[PDB]
């Protein structure tokens, strides 16, 4: 058939599938929510929100701000180029590694588009306990990266 | 790669 011509390349459609769902989700909450406004789904556990991440977690590394936009965007470019080459070498039949590589590739490009087009990354998933603990907001692209990376760790056993 |  014609599937042997491309040779494990069509797995990129999983990566493309993640990018569109990540960008269509960020567009919704950015239009229905004010900044830091909450939509309570569970009165103590789960709520939608809207926050812009400028990389303040690593603000201890420099005497200024704004560099996180360019350094973190540069890292995703290098990692993305290595993944596609790694995916091409993957032999036919290694379904576990193929799906896993395509997951981290999509979530990396989604947040990359944010840092290059916008000045920040859009986060809308606020998980928390009542008031004693608040988990940092994330998005779908972070979910595809975390799930794909877990598959890599549990690969050879 | 992630948001933070
Ligand atoms: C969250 C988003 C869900 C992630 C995708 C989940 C399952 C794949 C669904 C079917 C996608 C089709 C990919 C199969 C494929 O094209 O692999 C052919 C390969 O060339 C053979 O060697
Ligand atoms: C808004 C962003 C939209 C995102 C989409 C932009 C348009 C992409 C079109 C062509 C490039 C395809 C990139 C993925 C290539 C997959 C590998 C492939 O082409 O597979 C061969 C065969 O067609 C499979 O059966
Ligand atoms: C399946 C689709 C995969 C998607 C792959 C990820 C998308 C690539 C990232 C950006 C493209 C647009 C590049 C825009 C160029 C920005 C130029 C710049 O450096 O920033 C200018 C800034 O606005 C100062 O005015
Ligand atoms: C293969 C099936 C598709 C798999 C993909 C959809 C699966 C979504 C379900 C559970 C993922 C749980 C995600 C939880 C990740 C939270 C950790 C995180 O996102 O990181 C935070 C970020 O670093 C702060 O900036």
């Amino acid at each position: 058939p014609d599937v042997d011509r491309f040779g494990r390349l069509p797995w990129l459609w999983i990566t493309v599938l993640v990018f569109v769902l990540d960008q269509v989700s960020k567009a919704f909450f950015q239009a229905e929510l004010s900044m830091y406004q909450q939509i309570v789904v569970i009165p103590d556990l789960f709520s939608w929100t809207l926050a812009y991440n400028t990389g303040a977690a690593f603000s201890f590394l420099a005497d200024s701000s704004g560099w996180q936009r360019w350094l973190f965007a540069l890292i995703a470019i290098v990692v993305s180029a290595s993944l596609v080459v790694w995916l091409k070498r993957l032999k036919k039949g290694e379904t576990w590694l193929a799906i896993a590589l395509a997951l981290v590739l999509g979530g990396a490009l989604g947040n990359l588009y944010d840092r290059m087009v916008l000045g920040h990354v859009v986060d809308f998933i606020l998980v928390h306990w009542q008031n004693r603990w608040y988990f940092p907001a994330f998005n779908l692209a972070d979910s595809a990266i975390t799930v794909g990376a877990v598959m890599l760790a549990l690969d050879m056993f | 790669l992630i948001s933070t």
